[PDB]
């Protein structure tokens, strides 16, 4: 039970028509995210701010990688010669973070699992009309098998007869894959 | 302390070579494996072009190894200068060791409590049967034993457990529902061990 | 382990605004259906063909049971004063009914679970197109708590890419439930 | 031989008494609990409207009892009525077990055998593990022993059952799931019990 393994993870992607880049770097320990880099601020971010007091890093190393990534993704772009995979879609999970119980504040969670590539936009409907308010969107956490994954966090006071949706829009798809949810 | 990047920054050489929609994917993963602690360290890293590992790089063998072919130029290139091995080997050693002395005490030794709710519904369908579920939420580390007992005695049989999930904010939960019978006189206890508890939690049903 | 339960379960049901009646009488023993009456046709129909080898069962019993509940319906909206309950909202469950090979035949399996009132549609996608060749839908059955459930069944043979969705429109709801399954 | 309808047709009396949209519900359901095959038996009347049961009625006891206000006047009306009573006694003990001797050969006794396949997965996380599945489908009935095996010895931690699921076929399945970190030279083994096999399937990974 006594293994641990600490990842510095970056990706760096592009779209054609449309014409979108993309770029992360995080460090993540176990499943879980660590931190991640805002690449336009050069900010590290902790996933619990807590983490901040105990520990820094220097946004300059992420900025380096950021570079370097940028021009080896042109370089395998054409040693390839622009070969592409296809997408793989989200297969989605949505939990209570707590207990239930009605008129008592919570967290709902929509888990992103098994997509690719690393672009996906989640959407919160309550009895179908979108809701926002404090929702929280992780960033992409990668898989063993080349996969990724996205939590995004709905706190809620639950009514009864309340139908809470999570919709996630992966990038080129004709449509979102979603799930409803209902307390009790 | 500040913790360290466990790379240096290295350059792929362009070398074959050349409808409108596109997409293109290019990963780097650096990864220091504590097998014992800091006893036995496996650095690794690896290249990933849309959904391939092109090459890869062990501290155990202290060279790249192309796993397809898109990989084999860089592996050959990179192979060949001394100054990228030896950078990567340092990093390999230092930054593993460094990281993991900072990151120990909040991280390998986080230990956050487990809250258990034990609720009950009858079962979808008759015969009359008793869903005991025991719900264990907001605990860290993820490993936990969650079991139903019978009048002091586990119960095995009619025991379904979900995964340990994942919340994604450093905690995790579980439910573990035993199908049963009740009858008269019947204590039924969800015990719950984990290393933050100094003693385990025992919540029985009604 | 040894328990068994066969239950004749019926109901009769009537909507305002719109008008519409509906009625259902079956035998079912433990979770699973033996048969239900078409009543417009005064027939039994079998869940597995086979069991009609094996017993019978004549429907005028049924038809007598459809004419007395229908006016003890009306007994019991007067003697209530026309009281109402909450609708509750279907939750799915979406799976094969057996181990998923590319190319190769199975059923994709949507399971409503704990609604009330019995009524509710199941709509069939494939990549965002209505797919319905072969598609069986169950009657609803009763579960001890007075919630219903029902079965819908997709033969399908599975290409990588595919996103399979069953969506369940029960009475009165503003939109559906929703769930989507890809292979692999 | 032809099955016998599980009632008689009951009046319900008429006796407090009288936006747009509505919805009207009402329900009849009558139980044989077999509680060990035709040697004890309780049959069970259940009427309700909307979400509630008004009124019932046990054989064991012999009368109807009003659950709800709603069922007072129906539970007094009907109990005073020795013809209704004797009517539902007969079918009670007539029609439970005239039902139950048709039924018994393609129902207690169905038995169709499972089939098992085994296959592994590495889990969305480092630490490296194995999540090795034992899918178990088409079996009746859905009672069923699904365990998996290390080296000859039945393993207990990380096993996450699913509940056995009803294909709403007459037929069920189960997942069970071990993770694992494999060694060289381990053998892990699925072993599936069923009424419906001679002996126990055993089925190996890789
Ligand atoms: C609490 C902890 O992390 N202990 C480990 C220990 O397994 C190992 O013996 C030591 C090497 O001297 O490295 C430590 O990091
Ligand atoms: C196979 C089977 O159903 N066996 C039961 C048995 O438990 C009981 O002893 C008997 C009463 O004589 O009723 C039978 O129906
Ligand atoms: C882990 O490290 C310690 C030394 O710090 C060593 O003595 C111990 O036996 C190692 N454990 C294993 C299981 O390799
Ligand atoms: C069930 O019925 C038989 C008689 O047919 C009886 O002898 C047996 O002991 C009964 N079993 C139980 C557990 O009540
Ligand atoms: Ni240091
Ligand atoms: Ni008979
Ligand atoms: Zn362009
Ligand atoms: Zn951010
Ligand atoms: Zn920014
Ligand atoms: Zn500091
Ligand atoms: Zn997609
Ligand atoms: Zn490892
Ligand atoms: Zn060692
Ligand atoms: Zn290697
Ligand atoms: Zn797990
Ligand atoms: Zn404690
Ligand atoms: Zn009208
Ligand atoms: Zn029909
Ligand atoms: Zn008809
Ligand atoms: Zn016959
Ligand atoms: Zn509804
Ligand atoms: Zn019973
Ligand atoms: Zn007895
Ligand atoms: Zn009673
Ligand atoms: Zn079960
Ligand atoms: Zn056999």
């Amino acid at each position: 039970d006594r293994r641990h393994v600490l990842l510095q993870a970056e990706f760096y992607q592009r779209s054609e028509g449309p014409d979108k880049a993309w770029a992360q770097f995080g460090f993540h320990f176990d499943a879980d995210e660590l931190f991640h880099v805002e690449l336009d601020a050069a900010q590290t971010v902790w996933r619990l701010p807590e983490f901040g007091r105990f520990a820094s890093f220097e946004a300059q190393g992420a900025l380096q990688n950021m570079a370097v990534g940028k021009q080896n993704l042109e370089v395998m772009i054409s040693n390839s010669n622009r070969s592409q995979q296809d997408f793989v879609t989200p297969e989605l999970a949505l939990f209570p973070a707590e207990a239930v119980s009605l008129e008592e504040p919570n967290v709902l969670i929509c888990y992103a699992d098994k997509f690719w590539p690393p672009v996906a936009t989640m959407e919160w409907r309550r009895n179908g009309a979108v809701v926002s308010e404090g929702v929280y969107d992780s960033v992409y956490y990668g898989r063993p098998d080349l996969l990724f994954r996205k939590f995004s966090y709905l706190p809620f006071v639950p009514q009864r007869g309340d139908v809470y949706s999570c919709a996630v829009r992966h990038w080129g798809a004709e449509g979102p894959v979603q799930r409803m949810w209902e307390p009790e | 302390m500040s913790m360290s990047t466990m790379n240096m920054p290295m350059a792929m050489k362009v070398g074959g070579g050349s409808g409108s929609s596109a997409f293109f994917f290019c990963g780097a993963i650096f990864e220091c494996h504590y097998l014992n602690g800091t006893e036995r360290v496996r650095y690794l890293q690896r290249y990933i072009y849309n959904r391939q590992q092109l090459v890869h790089f062990d501290s155990d063998v202290g060279k790249f190894v192309a796993d397809t072919p898109l990989g084999e130029p860089q592996a050959e290139y990179w192979n060949s200068n001394a100054e990228l091995l030896e950078n990567i080997m340092n990093i390999a050693d230092g930054s593993c060791r460094h990281n993991y002395g900072i990151l120990e005490s909040f991280t390998v030794q986080r230990s956050v409590e487990p809250k258990v709710r034990v609720s009950a519904l009858q079962s979808g369908s008759l015969p009359e049967t008793d869903r005991l579920a025991c719900y264990v939420t907001g605990f860290y580390p993820p490993e936990i034993e969650v079991k139903w007992f019978l009048n002091g005695r586990e119960e095995t049989e009619r025991v379904v457990s979900t995964d340990v999930m994942q919340n994604g904010d450093w905690t995790y939960q579980v439910l573990v529902v035993l199908e049963t019978v009740p009858r008269r006189g019947d204590s039924y206890v969800c015990r719950v061990e984990h290393a933050s508890l100094r003693q385990p939690i025992s919540q029985a049903w009604e």
